[PDB]
């Protein structure tokens, strides 16, 4: 997330979720994942207040 | 801080909610269940609750 | 439907029945009314009869995994004690029939029964809400009936036999009747190669441009060449249904039942589901699918592969005795060379078993059953684990039919033992990760129709293609499938073949890839510029109804439950 | 064979039993008598060797 | 003994030849005697006529294509093999199919002997193509059942003979389903459903009474044992 | 033509006699013919239970019911009879 | 006897089912003639309780012992020694399988041992130091009950022993048909059968005292429990097997106990079995019964209930037993005697009075329509409050006994206690949909259907099968034992004769003298690890005896052609037919119904309580929540939580709007969430629910 | 098309079996008549059977009389055993009633004009020198399977013990076809079905009883167009 940006990020996690959910043949579509990685990045910190 | 109360770490949340003095404006699934009113999703939001249901004018005059 | 025991049905309907039969003046009050239930008079029954009409209860099995787990069904009376259960939705609910248990509850104002007849009845709800997959189908005895009922044997008796020099064509039919009627005599069989005439079967989307220029109306006459059986499947299906003429698999009834879902109404979808199951439930009884010692057969041979492997251990021991090895070159090498064994007696035995094999048509039906559960009961039982986690250099040789000794079971009792210990940790460790993932996507509930956003998400369809084909990426089904586009498909030579807003699908993706277009710009909810919640359009079309998602869904309870539902099945390797 | 009224039942069994069962009860029984410290347990204690029986 | 209720028979039109005949209540148990037996006797004890052998002028040895008309030999058996014919006389009886120049041949083409009658004058058997010619000899025998085509009884005496199937029975086509229903605080009682689907040479209720006539006749000849026996009375 | 002709279906039986499907075209969606069929039941109720002697306001069944057939039931026959109207608040 | 025999790793200085990991629910090398690795609860207890094996002794200092045979060059000797782990470690112990010689030298130069860390090796005949005695020595006695138990998964082994101590008494016992051998130990020393102290004998045989001559001269009496209600409500009583004149002797069985016949265990009954699918009703591991079971009360069991009420010494009066009953019609009372209780073999349904019991009331006010009734019929408001005991919900049978308590009989009451009256209620239960049968290998399953005799199938003999499994159970478990059953039980009781003409077989080469034929309705003994191979099977299989009509049913295969009950048509296909022994489990519907509609709630929060026993409802968790929320239906959401829960104005306006076909009103604030507003300020936590325009709403409305 | 009526004809294999073979028949058609034989027979054949006993000093089934080896519940069980045919609708009543040491067995019954037992050899209780065993049993005609009838039901004493009845007086049946019979094809069936009996009445008069039984119901199906 810091080095690339905010959609790196995203498509990391819902590859890397998708990676081990596909291993045992299991059907997830990535909308389900979805809601959940954009409920992860809804805040930002402040620095210069 | 009532879905943060009833989901983990009760104490430190209930703590700091009475510190911050916060205000639950009761708008969401799991704080509208513990009060007992309906959800703001399905058929409790405002949109589906406020349907006016009447008989159509050909009906009410034929019957 | 369902069905209920009557002393629970009364049990629970006690106001209404003591209300209606103060109604009809069976008692002269409601204290009067309450004894004569309590007394069960013979006059109740007929009024819990009338109460219970098209009243929907909920069943609820524990644990609740997801939607499916609470359905509604139009109670029954029973004699018995014990709740009649649909065995198509067996798979819904996770449930088995050796002892466990299913709660009832009553609705009772009007909008609570109104929700249980529209929202959670029982057949409105046949598509799984996390990838769309139909989970009230055949499966088990069903589909085993159905892949008997449908599948073709060569040789069979009344086949069909081309035209001679002295004789006609044998085996040609002039109605589905008259074949019925052969079949009953013993002069035809349900797996044999025939040409009947039909006239109430739409032809297979090929045949009939050919034959009707216009079109295919009820009563015209065809020629076909299949068998009886694939004839009754067809029958079974809806009218307007192209002919199928294929071999039932699994696969092929998952695809089947997709397309009517995705073509004809849901109510269609149901009827047809029934009488499926029916259909196997009744052909599943005479498919002569039985277990015996004798089926249980083992290969000629694997006595030879073992020898040979026995003797290339005894060799590397030696070797590893005279002191030029070292004890993990030694294990490794064992785990090999015992892991090659398994393999060669697994192909053996799968080599050996024919295809009449009631254990093999179980296993290749889509039924149940695995080959290494076929491998371990006929054949090498392969390596075993140490209670530590850890590969044992003697593995087991002696299959479960031909008896085990005392060591190997003694082994084998550890590694089932370390199985049943973990099984529960990952369940519990499932249920917390089910947990959080509900509690906290909980305010992302469906607010708007559009939010007019030019932001999307890149997803690749084909990446490279081995001489620019552009092969079809073999994940595209849950990352592309059931999502809007944001911009227009523009290829080289720009021309706007798929527009901007279109819901993709499977003829999309096929004009797509044909078009030479590998990459798409579709709307996701990570990109949304809704102030409250998500819009309908970005999140695309709802995987359980077929179609865009309803405003006021929640949708992050359905995403959470969806992936924290496969937790138990999820082996850490 | 040790019971004296027992029915026949024919056995597929192919090795000699060295030794028979011992009482499937001894587990709680002797711990008990030892416990009180009954003379039965007090011979049983003094043939197997021992120094002081208590 | 005495039945707690008489079964009842009623009829439900599907088409113009099917029904949907409906017994109820019997005894726990009594459904599954009856409809089987009931299937069985529908389907192959009525009698009726139909043909068993035909012989097409020009073909003889190569039974692949008739030339002159569109049809080939195996749809023109099949259509023939559709037709409907009641004989009065059991032995065997020989019809003739003859048509001159192009048009269409139906089955009132046919010219019916003494005793041979045909229900389906509108049947499509074969298209003539320009100046053509057809001239098929037709063999209608009676009997009761399905019976397949049974092979040449010559060694050789008759050459152009072309066996078929041969559709005995009136009716076609018989499925019975069997449910439960309840009378007083008894849901044991079965309830018989039978479909059955015949030909327009008789209707569905005479069938269904000619399989009831001889199957009272069976179990009454198994009955003449003992006529004084003790059994269940039904009653008027 | 069989596509213009797709609805074709045996009869309906019990809790599933009004077909799901049409009664979503008559409404527009399953959450607003919820509310639909309940109010509509409601008022059904209300009719039923009316004192008689004071102001009819609330219309009964606008069609004939069965013997013993639930509010709601006929509710979802008005509604798949376009018998009926309602506006979304 | 499985419950003596256990050891528990729980309790004061142990282990605890939440703070122990993946360490030691694990099988140690060590456990080997310690402690059964099969036998364990399948729960949350898995692996911290298990069960002592066969041959294993307790140390002095506490440590258990398992005997081994000392065998030294290579020659086992007949001198057995009890070494514990310790010293077991030092030494390298044989497998008791191995070969041996008439005198005991090793016929193979390969033997089977264990080492230091189990390390099974190949090793000399020369380094073998020790032997085991029997090859069951490492399982329990549960386990060393079934057959074929090699051929069995370690689930499917470990389900089996499980299931195996749930069975319930038969009215009627049967011994089966092939067993293991260790049942007359099992039963001998359960304690339930009687055994003989002196050989003598038997003077005086009657159904309820044996009386036993000796040669000494001295008399024995025993006397036997007719109908004792156990401690889970089963029926154990014991019969007679012995007649008057017969000579016994000493350690001979005199009378059977509950699941017992002529001294051996006997838990279930031989039924014939097929192997198939049937319409349906047997899926997913359901059971289809045939009803010659329920004609001929095969899998009939008794069960017997005791209910008790006391008349104790109250502060605001004295509690009086009578049939006084001031508010009943007259045919109430007709069953009941002087005293006020039934009389004994009275058939009592539910909701009938068992005993009459009037307590004081106490001085209360009265309802003003209360009292204008009294006052127009005349019946006197008395202070008593009625207390009559009755008949729970859904039980009823026959009184059997009735024992009463009184403080004036010199009896041990405790304090404060006046009187005290039990009856108990006998219940004979016949076999019916929803209770559960299993076998010996952990297959288990509810019973779906139970068919007529004519609809099930037949053998062509004639003889209707009994009981249906399904096949596609089977292959997916993994346990042929139950096949291998069924095959050897189908030859148990058909009779066999090896063609021991021109030689004797290839394959019966091993077999015992005595196994070369036997009568029908024989019975057969597999051991654990030592029995009946494949191949002794096939070969009984092919050479049994046929039927009185001189035709064999079954062919070498272990199949038959069964035809359909319903429609005549035989199958066209063999199926697989034999006797199979399963066991009537402990999980019946009659125990396991429940419903609820109004009853009991508890005190601190305005909650329905929970049970069966108690009238409970069913807990609507969180995760039904969830699913609720998913699907969108927020009304019935809303209903569950307050109106059958909480709303205490809310459940009785609802019931009042039923009752009066009214519409259920809308629902109020539940009770637990003013609970914890209350709980809140008790920690001076200033918690206030503000209004639209910002004051304060008091929750003292009332 | 066949004019040869089908005949039937009876050979007896032992005193309560028979052997009846029914020929010609069409094909398909020998298997399905048997079955409907058979389910007939093993159905709705009437008989007669006990169903209540009242011994002298017992009150209820869970007890035992003194000087009986076997308690009430095996005397129930051993009683169920009986095969007794009846010609009086009406119940009627049948006592049993020995004293002294002995073993009391079914020919120790006297019943009365129209009841008779016809196995005078089966087991019921043993008593020794101090046993009196006297009971009273209830004989009423019927079919089928009926289960007990409880005392709140008949409105009856507290002696009196309800037993199960099982009427039917049929073992066992089952048929088997040939396809041997030839007259102008050969493909004409032939049943041939097994009858046996508990000896209460002959064959000949079960399969007479299953055939009205049928022709009654195939009469009904047929008149009623
Ligand atoms: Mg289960
Ligand atoms: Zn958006």
């Amino acid at each position: 997330l810091r080095v690339q940006g905010p959609r790196e990020v995203q498509i990391h996690l819902v590859k890397e979720v998708q990676e081990v959910y596909r291993a045992q043949g299991v059907s997830i579509h990535d909308k389900h994942i979805e809601v959940i990685v954009r409920q992860m990045l809804r805040r930002v910190t402040i620095i210069d207040s | 801080w009532l879905s943060a109360a009833s989901f983990q770490e009760t104490t430190r949340v209930l703590t700091d909610a009475a510190i911050n003095c916060r205000s639950d404006k009761l708008n969401g699934l799991k704080e509208n269940v513990i009060i007992g009113k309906l959800i703001p999703a399905g058929t409790g939001i405002s949109r589906y609750r406020n349907i006016q249901v009447q008989p159509t004018e050909e009906a009410r005059a034929a019957a | 439907q369902c069905g209920l025991p009557k002393l629970m049905a009364l049990e629970l309907f006690k106001p209404f029945v003591m209300k209606r039969l103060v109604d009809l003046n069976h008692a002269q009050n409601i204290k009067s009314a309450k004894r004569m239930v309590e007394r069960q008079r013979p006059q109740v029954w007929d009024v819990l009869e009338e109460v219970i009409a098209e009243h929907p209860v909920l069943l609820n099995r524990a644990p609740t995994l997801h939607r499916l787990g609470i359905q509604a069904f139009e109670p029954q009376l029973v004699e018995g004690k014990a709740i009649q259960l649909h065995p198509l939705v067996c798979e819904a609910f996770n449930a088995d029939f050796d002892g466990d248990q299913m709660a009832v509850h009553l609705p009772l104002s009007a909008e609570a029964q109104a929700e249980a007849r529209i929202l959670m009845l029982s057949s409105n709800n046949i598509l799984s809400p996390a990838s769309g997959k139909p989970l009230a189908m055949p499966r088990l005895d069903m589909v085993t009936g159905l892949y008997y009922l449908t599948t073709l044997v060569e040789g069979a008796t009344g086949e069909y036999q081309a035209a001679t020099k002295d004789a006609p064509e044998q085996g040609v039919y002039s109605s589905p009747a008259e074949a019925i009627m052969a079949m009953d005599r013993g002069a035809l069989s349900v797996r044999a190669k025939i040409k009947v005439r039909l006239t109430e079967l739409r032809p297979p989307t090929d045949l009939e441009a050919q034959l009707f220029e216009n079109g295919w109306k009820p009563g015209d006459a065809w020629t076909a060449e299949t068998t009886l059986g694939r004839v009754m499947f067809n029958e079974l299906l809806p009218k307007s249904y192209p002919f199928v003429n294929e071999q039932m698999h699994k696969k092929v009834q998952a695809r089947i039942i997709n397309d009517l879902a995705e073509r004809f109404p849901m109510i269609v979808v149901a009827q047809t589901v029934d009488k499926l199951k029916d259909a196997g439930f009744y052909w599943a009884t005479r498919s002569g699918v039985t277990v015996s010692m004798a089926d249980v057969l083992v290969p000629p041979q694997k006595q030879e592969i073992l020898e040979r492997h026995e003797a290339e251990a005894d060799a590397i021991e030696r070797k590893y005795q005279r002191g030029a090895l070292n004890h993990t070159e030694r294990n490794e090498s064992l785990v090999k060379i015992w892991q090659d064994a398994t393999e060669e007696v697994g192909k053996a035995l799968e080599e050996f078993y024919p295809a009449d094999n009631p254990i093999i048509t179980i296993v290749k039906s889509g039924a149940t059953g695995n080959l290494t559960q076929t491998r371990t009961l006929a054949g090498m039982k392969g390596l075993v684990t140490n209670p530590k986690g850890e590969f044992i250099p003697r593995p087991i040789k002696s299959s479960f039919r031909e008896g085990l000794t005392v060591l190997e079971y003694f082994i084998n009792t550890h590694g089932a033992r370390k199985g049943l210990a973990d099984t529960a940790l990952r369940t519990a460790d499932s249920g917390y990760l089910t947990r959080r993932l509900v509690d906290v996507s909980q305010d992302v509930i469906v607010r708007e129709h559009d939010c007019e956003t030019e932001r999307g998400i890149n997803v690749t369809l084909a990446e490279r293609g081995p001489d620019g084909t552009l092969i079809r990426d073999a994940h595209v089904e849950t990352s592309a499938f059931a999502r809007t586009l944001a911009t227009d498909a523009v290829d080289a030579n720009g021309n706007v073949i798929i527009e901007r807003g279109h819901d993709l699908g499977d003829p999309a993706i096929d004009a797509l890839l044909a078009a030479g277009i590998t990459t798409v710009k579709v709307r996701s909810v990570l990109t949304c510029t809704s102030a409250t919640g998500v819009c309908a359009m970005c999140y695309g079309r709802s995987m359980a109804t077929g179609k865009l998602v309803d405003i006021g869904e929640a949708v992050g309870i359905v995403a959470a439950q969806s992936i924290g539902e496969p937790g138990t099945q999820l082996t850490m390797r | 064979n040790s019971v004296p009224g027992a029915p026949n039942r024919v056995s597929f069994a192919k090795l000699r039993e060295p030794l028979e069962v011992p009482g499937l009860l001894d587990v709680q029984t002797d711990s008990f008598e030892w416990l009180v410290g009954s003379d039965r347990w007090r011979q049983a204690a003094i043939d197997r060797g021992e120094e002081n029986p208590v | 003994m005495l039945i707690s209720q008489r079964p009842t028979l009623s009829e439900e039109t599907v088409a113009e030849n099917r029904s949907r005949f409906v017994i109820e209540p019997l005894e726990p148990g009594f459904g599954y005697t009856l409809g089987n037996s009931l299937r069985r006797t529908l389907l192959s004890s009525i009698p009726g006529a139909a043909v068993t052998s035909i012989r097409i002028d020009g073909v003889l040895h190569e039974f692949t294509t008739v030339p002159g008309v569109k049809e080939d030999v195996t749809d023109i058996i099949l259509n023939l093999k559709g037709l409907v014919v009641s004989s009065d006389d059991d032995e065997p009886v020989t019809m003739y199919l003859r048509k001159q120049g192009p048009g269409v041949v139906t089955a009132g083409d046919i010219v019916p002997p003494a005793g041979v009658t045909v229900h389906n004058p509108d049947m499509h058997i074969a298209t003539l193509n320009d100046k053509g010619k057809l001239e098929v000899e037709l063999v209608v025998e009676r009997g009761r059942g399905y019976v397949p085509a049974v092979q040449n009884k010559a060694s050789g005496a008759e050459i152009g003979r072309i066996p078929v199937d041969s559709i005995y029975s009136p009716v076609l086509k018989v499925t019975y389903k069997v449910e439960a229903t309840r009378v007083e605080q008894r849901t044991d009682f079965d309830k018989l459903i039978i479909d059955v689907e015949t030909k327009n040479s008789i209707s569905p209720r005479d069938a269904l009474a000619s399989a009831g006539g001889t199957l009272v006749e069976l179990f009454g000849l198994a009955r003449e044992l003992n006529a004084d026996s003790e059994h269940i009375e039904i009653g008027p | 033509i069989d596509s213009s002709a797709a609805s074709a279906y045996d009869t309906p039986l019990g809790i599933t006699n009004p077909p799901i499907d049409e009664l979503l075209s008559r409404a527009s969606s399953k959450y607003a013919l919820v509310i639909y069929a309940a109010k509509r039941a409601r008022q059904i109720n209300d009719y039923y239970n009316q004192l008689g002697d004071g102001i009819l306001e609330y219309v009964g069944p606008l069609v004939e019911p069965g013997l013993q057939e639930k509010p709601l039931s006929i509710a979802l026959r008005e509604i798949h009879g376009d018998l009926l109207e309602h506006t979304e608040g | 006897l499985t419950h003596k025999r256990r050891l528990s790793a729980l309790g004061p200085g142990g282990l605890s089912r939440e703070r122990a990991g993946l360490e030691v629910r694990d099988v140690h090398p060590s456990h080997y003639g310690r402690m059964c690795p099969i036998e364990t609860p399948e729960g949350p207890n898995i692996g911290l309780i298990g069960s002592l094996s066969v041959y294993a002794r307790v140390n002095p200092f506490g440590f258990i012992e398992t005997p081994y045979r000392k065998v030294e060059n290579g020659v086992v000797t007949d001198q057995i020694d009890y070494l514990t782990a310790d010293e077991e470690d030092r030494h390298v112990v044989a497998q008791a399988n191995s070969p041996t010689d008439e005198n005991g030298r090793f016929t193979e130069d390969r033997v089977m041992v264990r080492k230091k860390g189990g390390e099974v090796e190949f090793v000399s005949a020369d380094q073998v130091d020790y032997m085991d005695v029997s090859p069951r020595q490492m399982v329990s006695v549960a386990t060393a009950m079934i057959p074929f138990l090699e051929h069995d998964d370690a689930n499917r082994a470990l389900m089996g022993a499980n299931m195996q101590r749930q069975a319930v008494p038969l009215v009627r016992s049967e011994a089966p048909l092939v067993g293991t051998g260790m049942e007359l130990r099992a039963a001998i020393d359960a304690g339930d059968v009687v055994v003989a102290d002196k050989t003598g004998v038997i003077e005086e045989v009657s159904a309820d005292y044996i009386t036993v001559m000796a040669d000494d001269g001295t008399r024995q009496s025993y006397r036997l429990r007719k109908f004792a209600r156990s401690n889970h409500g089963t029926c154990a009583n014991q019969r007679p097997i012995v007649d008057a004149g017969q000579r016994v002797e000493a350690g001979q069985v005199i009378a059977d106990g509950p699941c017992t016949q002529n001294g051996e265990m006997a838990l279930g009954k031989n039924l014939l079995v097929a192997i198939m699918p049937w319409e349906g009703h047997n899926y997913e591991d359901a059971i289809i019964l045939s009803n010659r079971l329920v004609e001929e009360d095969v899998l009939t069991s008794i069960h017997i209930e005791e209910h008790e009420i006391d008349a104790r010494d109250t502060k605001l009066g004295a509690e009086e037993i009578t049939r006084d009953i001031p508010n009943v019609s007259d045919e109430v009372l007709a069953d009941l005697d002087e005293r006020g209780i039934v009389r004994i073999g009275a058939e009592v349904r539910d909701g009938d009075i068992l005993v009459g019991k009037v307590t004081p009331k106490g001085e209360t006010e009265l309802t003003p329509e209360e009292r204008l009734l009294r006052a127009i019929f005349g019946e006197k408001a008395r202070e008593v409050r009625d207390t009559s005991l009755k008949v729970p919900h859904g039980e009823s049978g026959k009184v059997i006994g009735i024992r009463v308590f009184s403080r004036e009989d010199d009896d041990e009451l405790p304090a404060g206690v006046n009187e005290l009256v039990r009856v108990y209620v006998a219940q004979k239960r016949k076999i019916s949909d929803g209770d559960k049968l299993a076998g010996r290998h952990g297959n288990k399953g509810v019973i779906g259907k139970i068919l007529p005799v004519e609809d099930m199938p037949f053998l062509p003999d004639g003889t209707p099968v009994d009981i249906i499994l399904n096949t596609h159970g089977v292959p997916r478990r993994m346990n042929i034992g139950q096949i291998l059953e069924t095959h050897l039980g189908w030859v148990a009781k058909a009779g066999w004769n090896i063609d021991v003409a021109a030689g004797v077989p290839d394959w019966a080469s091993k077999l015992p003298e005595e196994l070369y034929s036997a009568p029908a309705d024989s019975t057969v003994a597999t051991p654990v690890f030592d029995g009946a191979q494949e191949g002794e099977l096939a070969g009984l299989l092919g050479s049994t005896l046929p039927n009185r009509d001189g035709e064999v049913m079954v062919d070498a295969d272990g199949k038959s052609t069964l035809f359909d009950g319903r429609s005549g048509e035989p199958f066209p296909y063999p199926v697989t037919v034999g006797y199979m022994y399963i066991l009537k489990l402990h999980h019946l519907v009659d125990d396991k119904i429940h419903a609820r509609s109004t009853g009991p709630y508890s005190m601190i929060t305005q909650q329905p309580l929970g049970g069966k026993a108690q009238f409970g409802g069913q807990r609507f968790g969180e995760m039904e929540c969830w699913a609720m929320q998913a699907y969108g239906a927020a009304y019935t959401l809303q209903e569950l939580l307050t109106i059958k829960s909480d709303d205490t104005v809310g459940r009785v306006k609802v019931y009042e709007a039923i009752v009066k076909g009214e519409n259920i009103p809308e629902p109020g604030i539940p009770e637990s969430f003013k609970v914890l507003l209350k709980e809140l300020q008790s920690l001076c936590l200033n918690v206030e629910v503000l209004s639209s325009d910002g004051a304060a709403i008091e929750m003292r409305d009332g």
